[PDB]
């Protein structure tokens, strides 16, 4: 999962 | 139903992680809210015709501090309202929003802070959830940390939100195990380790504070979502939490006849009462926002749509969900926050972009 796009 | 009025965008194009409205302003004082981002935390306040007033912010010295959080409280002695704002460098900062000096500061987290928030009844009681995998509470009248909630049948990777039930008699804590963990505060224990934090002066003592260390909580699923869970709130004695695998589930501890409070640690069901699904929500760190009364939920996504859900219904699963979209709105909404009065909303988004929707 990531914390930005 | 909700119009766009206004938007705005920060000077330091970075992400705003957070916003909240400021529900201690006095009667016949305009809405304030704070929005983080950067090293840096800003006030504004709002005007009829769309109009985001800039008040002022507060800047950290070190360059390199990322604030991520903010939670408003007051002050118990004079009311007058004050800000605790924390990120990167795990400091929790308590300011003035009058002045936006920094009145004092707490470090304890092994690293980052991810959420903070304020004990519904208590405005000097205030709950921290880091990245080294703990909770904390502190009693910011007293400047004392009471409790460490953490241990190795406590959280096993950072964790990302919390929120007190209303009475503030348990908290519910999620995060990147996956996991959902109940924290009772009103045991015996805890509720001498708050009285013994309001005691305590250290110029009248010899004694250093002694904190609770609380290594176990009184529940514990992975059974709800199968990833990071990045937002959680209480509605009544149900759970709303997300992940970022785009729905919000309301669910409970136990089966469907079991009371919250007859829960036991070993506790191994639970039930679900609701999915609300929605699209392109895909990254963590996406926190939902409801309004005071918790008539209505909203979320942003990662290509900048609102979600809103009306939960004055009879059962969780019948919410009637409402969207807002904007052609010029295209960066991810990190946070939402409604005013006290519920007739505005603002979301905040990753390229430091303010909206504001007026209802």
């Amino acid at each position: 999962a990531r914390k930005s796009a | 139903s909700f119009k766009c009025v206004n938007s705005l965008k920060e000077d330091h194009n970075q992400p705003l992680f957070g916003v909240q409205f400021n529900w201690h302003s006095k009667e016949g004082d305009p809405l304030v809210f704070a929005t983080v981002g950067s090293n840096r935390v800003t006030l504004y306040e709002c005007h009829s015709q769309g109009e985001i007033r800039l008040l002022q912010s507060y800047v950290d010295a070190d360059a390199d501090e990322n604030f991520y959080t903010c939670a408003w409280t007051y002050d118990s002695n004079t009311s007058h309202p004050l800000l605790a704002v924390a990120g990167s460098r795990g400091i929790i900062r308590i300011i003035n929003p009058i002045t936006m000096q920094c009145i004092k500061h707490y470090v304890g987290h092994g690293n980052a802070i991810n959420e903070l928030k304020f004990h519904p009844r208590d405005p000097n009681l205030l709950l921290s959830v880091s990245k080294d995998h703990a909770l904390r509470l502190w009693n910011i009248q007293t400047d004392t940390l009471v409790a460490i909630f953490g241990g190795v049948e406590g959280h096993r990777d950072e964790v990302l939100s919390a929120d007190y039930d209303l009475l503030g008699e348990k908290i519910m804590s999620c995060g990147m195990d996956h996991s959902l963990k109940l924290w009772r505060i009103n045991s015996k224990r805890m509720m001498n380790a708050i009285k013994e934090s309001y005691d305590y002066n250290p110029n009248k003592t010899n004694r250093p504070f002694i904190s609770q260390k609380i290594h176990f909580p009184d529940f514990s699923t992975r059974d709800i979502h199968r990833n990071y869970v990045d937002c959680v709130r209480w509605l009544g004695d149900l759970i709303l939490s997300k992940s970022c695998e785009n729905a919000i589930v309301c669910w409970k501890p136990g089966k469907m006849e079991d009371d919250i409070d007859k829960i036991k640690p070993s506790e191994s069901n639970v039930t679900i009462l609701g999915r609300f699904d929605y699209s392109q929500c895909d990254i963590w760190y996406m926190r939902f926002s409801m309004d005071f009364w918790q008539k209505m939920l909203a979320l942003g996504n990662q290509v900048g749509k609102l979600y809103v859900w009306d939960l004055e219904v009879e059962d969780p699963h019948k919410a009637k969900c409402t969207t807002l979209t904007h052609h010029k709105c295209g960066a991810a909404i990190r946070q939402t926050s409604f005013s006290r009065d519920s007739s505005i909303l603002i979301a905040v988004c990753d390229d430091a972009s303010i909206w504001r929707w007026d209802r």
